[PDB]
RNA sequence: AGGAGGUAAAAUUCU
RNA sequence: CGCUUACCACUUUGUGAUUCAUGACUGGGGUGAAGUCGUAACAAGGUAACCGUAGGGGAACCUGCGGUUGGAUCACCUCC
RNA sequence: CGGCCGCAAGGUUAAAACUCAAAUGAAUUGACGGGGGCCCGCACAAGCGGUGGAGCAUGUGGUUUAAUUCGAUGCAACGCG
């Protein structure tokens, strides 16, 4: 029934945005941001375990992170992960703490990145929209099997529009947030 | 075969292609680090090798080995690089000259220092 | 002895 | 001297040729990984293979036609 | 790619980067064949009695467990050390 489908859409769509927002935080920024340094995987006694769980991540400044590895033995294995996450990152060890300089920001890059970002945004709007599409599909179909007044039908498809525009504007807030960084 | 033949078409020597456009066979050219990968070798070998893309003085965008154990190089580092492929990593036809411009000599080395850019330790 | 005729249905893979 | 004619450098307009670069995107390709589908080739590789050509088919490939050997097989029955 | 030829299908001419430390030929010893020949063994046939079903003894995978000690795993491990 309509009222059921609006739920399922709000949701699917929020999923869409949130998943955007995430891919975003995994991108070499202008600044620091432990968000990316998290995802990284470390070899932790055979069982892989995200670096997040073996060591603390500080912002030692704008353009340099400081990874306090709780367990000192793994220190060498942790570092290797930063270079093995292939993220253009060079982890300089120096006394119980792994310094990960954040690069300066070149021209080649800013481009490089924004184009990547803008296109991840558009892949995103595309997901949102696909949900527009099943949504209307469901309803559209509850028209025959006259289970809905032609009125009902217009109306709802409109909520779906409302939902879609909303999910999107979110997506574009996000994109803009980041675009600020890169520029 | 026939002299005759040869007079029409003299014998022509294959023209060698160099195995390294360090442009005008320069004994080594200057670069800046586009990025600093580390990849894995080929079929028989296994290790995380340390390398880096370089945007040369002559604007070629080839890639380069960073030899040795541990290097303090990154985005933007200006290096110098010499001819020397690394038959294991594909598309790595050059080495980074340790101890050159921004490149570092290798910490703690003792044997074979001149390669790897390390100063005779104050004995 | 030479000649003839006749006589297997299909059934993949393994760093 | 000035003037004026010839030749004539630069510069301009039109339309082509050529060549260097570079371009969203993209067929095909090599490499790597040793993943997915079957099992095409190597033994007669289980319908011998392959060359040319033509059609078809997710894929190796299948089928037609001619060619080539760069082809394995000659034992038992029945009769003669 | 260019040229030239063809109505077309296409042909002819004919590269380069990139990539590999091979590719290839013939002969050799084996192994192997849904190759051939000759020939063996309770291999088949021909027979007699069984297992596979049942209850139980016993071993093993498994499962469980505080522990179910370790080992043995196609034939040639499983009433095996
Ligand atoms: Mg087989
Ligand atoms: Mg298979
Ligand atoms: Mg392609
Ligand atoms: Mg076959
Ligand atoms: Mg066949
Ligand atoms: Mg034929
Ligand atoms: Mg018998
Ligand atoms: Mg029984």
């Amino acid at each position: 029934g309509i009222s059921d489908i609006r739920k399922d859409a709000e949701v699917r769509m929020d999923k869409c945005v949130e998943a955007f927002k995430t891919q975003i935080s995994k991108i070499r920024t202008g600044r620091a941001s432990p968000s990316l340094l998290d995802g990284i995987v470390v070899e932790y006694y055979g069982t892989p375990t995200p670096l997040r769980q073996l060591a603390s991540v500080t912002v030692e400044d704008s353009r340099t992170l400081k990874i306090n590895v709780f367990d000192r033995s793994m220190s060498p294995a942790v570092e290797k992960a930063i270079m093995a996450s292939d993220l253009g990152l060079n982890p300089n060890s120096a006394g119980s703490d792994i310094r990960v300089p954040l690069p300066p920001l070149t021209e080649e890059r800013r481009k490089d990145l924004t184009k990547i970002v803008r296109g991840e945004a558009e892949q995103a709007r595309v997901a949102v929209r696909n949900v527009r599409r099943d949504a209307n599909d469901k309803v559209k179909a509850l028209l025959k099997d006259k289970e809905i007044s032609e009125d009902d039908d217009r109306r709802s498809q409109d909520d779906v529009q409302k939902l879609t525009d909303a999910a999107i504007k979110k997506i574009e807030a996000a994109l803009a947030d980041k675009e600020a960084e890169l520029m | 075969a026939t002299v005759n033949q040869l007079v029409r078409k003299p014998r022509a020597r294959k023209v060698a292609k160099s195995n390294v456009p360090a442009l005008e066979a320069c004994p080594q050219k200057r670069g800046v680090c586009t990025r600093v990968y580390t990849t894995t070798p080929k079929k028989p070998n296994s290790a995380l090798r340390k390398v880096c893309r370089v945007r040369l003085t002559n604007g070629f965008e080839v890639t380069s080995y960073i030899g040795g154990e541990g290097h303090n190089l990154q985005e933007h580092s200006v290096i110098l690089i010499r001819g020397g492929r690394v038959k294991d990593l594909p598309g790595v036809r050059y080495h980074t000259v340790r101890g050159a411009l921004d490149c570092s000599g290798v910490k703690d080395r003792k044997q074979a220092r001149s390669k790897y850019g390390v100063k005779r330790p104050k004995a």
